[PDB]
């Protein structure tokens, strides 16, 4: 079977990259302000100090996290001022020059569909909402006007029908199909780009992804503020009310139960986010690894990024994680052929070029495999290896000479 | 961090004056002149905001940062760059492999040498194991 | 800080157990001392917690070092920025005290010219697509050459396949294509 046509399909990943930069004071979460509690603290050693050094640890891998995913390109590259694509249009993922804070369109609606403290602080990203849309604005910039060769070193600079027509050779299917059809391939990916926008605005689950790190991190986060109502075994929850009541040998035994129940608390807490943010890293360190592989070049591997064979990958930033928009070669609409793995003359065994024999009833002919050219059969598409007694399924058949006639 | 210039009076207080004040969004940051000139991320603050050591005369800066030399493609419908040179270059990628391997004997992490302790320990089960 | 722990004396009388022993007489040391093994288990079941996830961190690196291994020196990866940056050519492993150290060699293009382009040429009513090149033009001339190094050819039919007509390509310009055979044949 043999596709005689295809489409573009552009289907959307959605990776994690980083979490909240969430710090806790330690001895602040356990004591407060109480100077007793602070002195009995004090006997438990560095433990205090172990825990404020892992969550520093975490809110430096965040950073870490985000900068290798999105800094892979040396240079801020732009789009000409005339935006002209050979009937591609990237207008809806490009940034929108009249409003000087996006974010292109389909970043705008990623940031609109995701969605009072003691001892407990949030830092900021070093990277800004905008400083990650430059990042990727500069990478489509790069993708679109230079291809690839950004990726490797200098970026030189290609009209773009003819790097879709070096991204096709990469799948298998010959320049000319793609030039001889860049209407339709231009029309199928402009019409689904459009889908996207329906999709990510339609489904509420598309971005379920970063939202569920969200959810966890607050319900980690709740849990440890009410913990602090728990009056783990204590005549109160509340260290001034058993300071006020109780005098000093008799207090510092409620206190100590309090602590030893809000320290552990916190352990356990820490121990959550130094698992969760190895989860996060590891989805960190595949999306840098997809950026790599599917927007600084044309991947091979399979399923990696999208169904089908790819050709395109183009980022967009969303508020902790990435976004990526695989572009794909689909097949469709094959029909059966006859086929044979070689066709015998005058005793020789010729076997095809970079295609594959098919018959349609009545007439042999060589074909692109995943597109369906056929050619005459000639000495030019075959080369010739061994007998035509050899070889299992071999037909008999003539391939002609193009010399033939030019001789005689 | 997260504090707003306006706190912070004037255990020290030496680094707690004015002229020298810039509020950003990670907090309050004293000691570092603001300038107007992005430059390259050297000691990161947050919220795009850099420090750096200047040498203008041999003190603290605070900076948005850049992110880039900026660049522009010369795209057109009709023309290509091409290479004519080449270089070969060889870089390092450096990745650990392996710890240094430990164990502890619990009991004599424990409990040491003393029996009255190690009498008690048997209580806590197979936590040692 | 594992060692250090065992100075913390976790809200018993001391931190030394024959202290406890030798100051009480028993009934007390009894409690004394669970106070310091809670805290000193404590301690190191946060040790080994801490070291089963650093674990996790060297075994993720150990993987992702074995993969290179075999992807790059034992063989050329395709893989971008896997191996260095720029096209990946070989490399050669060196040991390190705790680790691996990979020395990537990578071929880097340099010094680009810009020339004009087109898609195809056209031919006697046929368009003529290149067969691994891309057509190019100094102004004058159109050259056929390697995408990734100039080097340029003459236009012939054996650098060239022929498809469909010259009305179907969008940027297709006019030009004569060179048959091999031409001055042998006639
Ligand atoms: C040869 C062929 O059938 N091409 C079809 C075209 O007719 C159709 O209009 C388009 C979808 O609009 O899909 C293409 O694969
Ligand atoms: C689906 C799609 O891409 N639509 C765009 C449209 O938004 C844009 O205003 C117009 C400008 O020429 O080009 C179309 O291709
Ligand atoms: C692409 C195609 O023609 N598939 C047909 C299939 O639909 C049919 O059921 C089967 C049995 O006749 O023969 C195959 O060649
Ligand atoms: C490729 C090839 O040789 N196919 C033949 C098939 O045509 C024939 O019908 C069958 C016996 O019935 O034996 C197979 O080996
Ligand atoms: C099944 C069949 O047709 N076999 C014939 C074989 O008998 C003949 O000798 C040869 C040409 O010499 O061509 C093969 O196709
Ligand atoms: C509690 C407090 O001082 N809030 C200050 C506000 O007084 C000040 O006018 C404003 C200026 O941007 O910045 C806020 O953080
Ligand atoms: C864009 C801008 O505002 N530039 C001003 C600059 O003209 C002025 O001389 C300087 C004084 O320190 O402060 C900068 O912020
Ligand atoms: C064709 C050409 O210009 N080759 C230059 C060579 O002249 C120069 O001496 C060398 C220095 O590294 O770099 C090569 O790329
Ligand atoms: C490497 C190089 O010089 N590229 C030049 C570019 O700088 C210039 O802006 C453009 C318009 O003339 O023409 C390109 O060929
Ligand atoms: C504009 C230009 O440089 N034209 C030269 C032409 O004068 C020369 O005879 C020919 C030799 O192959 O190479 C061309 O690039
Ligand atoms: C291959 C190609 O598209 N060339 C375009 C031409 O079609 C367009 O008419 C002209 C501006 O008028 O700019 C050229 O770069
Ligand atoms: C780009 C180009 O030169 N196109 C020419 C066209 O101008 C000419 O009218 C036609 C013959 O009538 O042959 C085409 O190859
Ligand atoms: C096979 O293709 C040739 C092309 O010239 C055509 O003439 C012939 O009728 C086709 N045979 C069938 C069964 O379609």
């Amino acid at each position: 079977a043999i596709p005689t046509n295809f489409t573009i399909s552009v289907t959307t990943e959605i990776l994690p990259v980083s979490m909240t930069k969430t710090s806790v004071d330690c001895t602040m979460y356990i004591c407060g302000d109480s100077t007793e509690c602070s002195n009995l603290l004090l006997q438990y050693g560095s433990f205090c100090t172990q825990l404020n050094r892992a969550l520093t640890g975490i809110a430096v891998e965040q950073d870490k996290n985000t900068q290798e995913v999105f800094a892979q390109v040396k240079q801020i590259y732009k789009t000409p001022p005339i935006k002209d694509f050979g009937g591609f249009n990237f207008s809806q993922i490009l940034p929108d020059p009249s409003k000087p804070s996006k974010r292109s369109f389909i970043e705008d609606l990623l940031f609109n569909k995701v969605t009072k403290f003691n001892g407990l602080t949030v830092l900021p990203p070093l990277l800004t909402d905008e400083m990650i849309a430059q990042y990727t604005s500069a990478l489509l910039a790069g993708t679109i006007t230079s291809g690839w060769t950004f990726g490797a070193g200098p970026a030189l600079q290609i009209p773009f029908a003819m790097q879709m027509a070096y991204r096709f050779n990469g799948i298998g299917v010959t320049q000319n199909v793609l030039y001889e059809n860049q209407k339709l391939i231009a029309n199928q990916f402009n019409s689904a780009i459009g889908k996207i926008q329906d999709s990510l605005s339609s489904t509420p689950s598309a971005l379920g992804k970063l939202q569920d790190v969200v959810n966890q991190n607050a319900q980690a986060l709740n849990t440890l503020v009410k913990q602090l109502s728990s009056n783990f075994g204590a005549i109160s929850s509340v260290l001034n009310d058993i300071l006020s009541r109780l005098d000093k040998p008799e207090a510092e035994v409620q206190i100590d139960r309090l602590i030893t129940g809000r320290l552990q608390s916190l352990q356990t807490y820490v121990t959550q986010q130094l698992i969760r943010a190895a989860e996060i890293r590891a989805s960190a360190n595949l999306a840098a690894t997809k950026m790599s592989e599917c927007v600084l070049g044309q991947s091979k591997r399979v399923d990696f990024c999208g169904k089908g064979y790819h050709l395109m990958s183009f980022p967009q930033s969303a508020p902790h994680g990435v976004v990526f928009l695989h572009v794909t070669y689909v097949p469709a609409q094959e029909k059966n052929f006859t086929t044979a793995p070689a066709i015998c003359h005058d005793g020789k065994a010729h076997f095809p070029r970079e295609g594959v024999f098919v018959s349609n009833g009545t007439h042999w002919f060589v074909t692109q495999r995943n597109f369906y050219e056929p050619q005459i059969i000639t000495t030019d598409n075959t080369f010739v290896s061994g007998n035509c007694d050899v070889v299992i399924g071999i037909v008999n058949n003539t391939v002609y000479d193009p010399l033939q006639p030019e001789l005689d | 961090q997260g504090v707003n210039c306006t706190e912070v009076p004037v255990t020290w207080r030496v680094y707690s004056t004015g002229s020298n004040v810039f509020q950003t969004r990670a907090g309050c940051l004293i000691g570092a002149e603001h300038v107007n000139n992005s430059y390259e991320c050297d000691i990161p603050i947050g919220a795009g905001i850099c420090a750096s050591y200047q040498t203008a005369s041999q003190s603290i800066i605070a900076y948005t940062m850049s992110l880039g030399a900026e660049n522009s493609v010369a795209y057109s419908n009709n023309s290509i760059a091409i290479p004519t040179n080449f270089t070969i270059s060889v870089t390092t990628e450096i990745l650990p492999v392996s710890m240094t391997k430990t164990s502890v004997d619990c009991t004599m992490y424990i409990c040491g040498d003393s029996t009255e302790c190690s009498n008690l320990l048997l209580q806590y089960g197979s936590f040692c194991t």
